[PDB]
């Protein structure tokens, strides 16, 4: 009947899972910063040449 | 009494060596970055090899090393490219120091 008395365990698990999801979001965001920027910087040094020099 | 250019090319060691594939050559570490040794081995282009985790401190400017050459110059043609893109460096496997 939506009473916390017995749900305590499931509610605690829900809170822990939400905290874990937030922490994983933060860790992924920080870890994300080969990236497209670096790869394009590398490519620009060796441009494709479809013409003649 | 002058040796012809054809004679010199024919009797030069680089010509003596056949295809560079998997040949063993003696290179010289002519420039070192933190963990990237730029080794000249007599070819047109140098090779770049990471400092080995073992005895890495033992590699220093002028340290004569043994390399297994995979390609004198790293080049390749790419989709739509008119001419081969070259990275202006040989592809060689660093085996160790030579003494």
């Amino acid at each position: 009947e939506f009473r916390d008395d017995a749900c305590r365990k499931e509610i605690q698990g829900f809170l822990d899972c939400a905290a874990r999801a937030q922490e994983a979001r933060k860790m992924r965001s920080i870890q994300e910063t080969l990236l497209p920027n670096k790869l394009n910087k590398l490519l620009q040094r060796f441009p494709n040449k479809p013409y003649l020099s | 009494n002058v040796e012809s250019f054809a004679s010199m090319l024919r009797h030069s060691p680089l010509t003596q060596m056949g295809p560079a594939k998997d040949k063993l050559v003696i290179g010289r570490i002519f420039h070192i970055v933190e963990n990237d040794l730029y080794i000249d081995f007599g070819g047109k282009f140098h090779c770049v090899c990471r400092r080995p985790e073992v005895d890495g401190e033992k590699y220093q400017k002028g340290t004569r090393v043994r390399l297994r050459l995979l390609d004198l110059e790293l080049t390749s043609r790419f989709l739509g490219a008119t001419t081969d893109t070259t990275v202006l460096e040989a592809n060689a496997v660093l085996l160790g120091i030579q003494e």
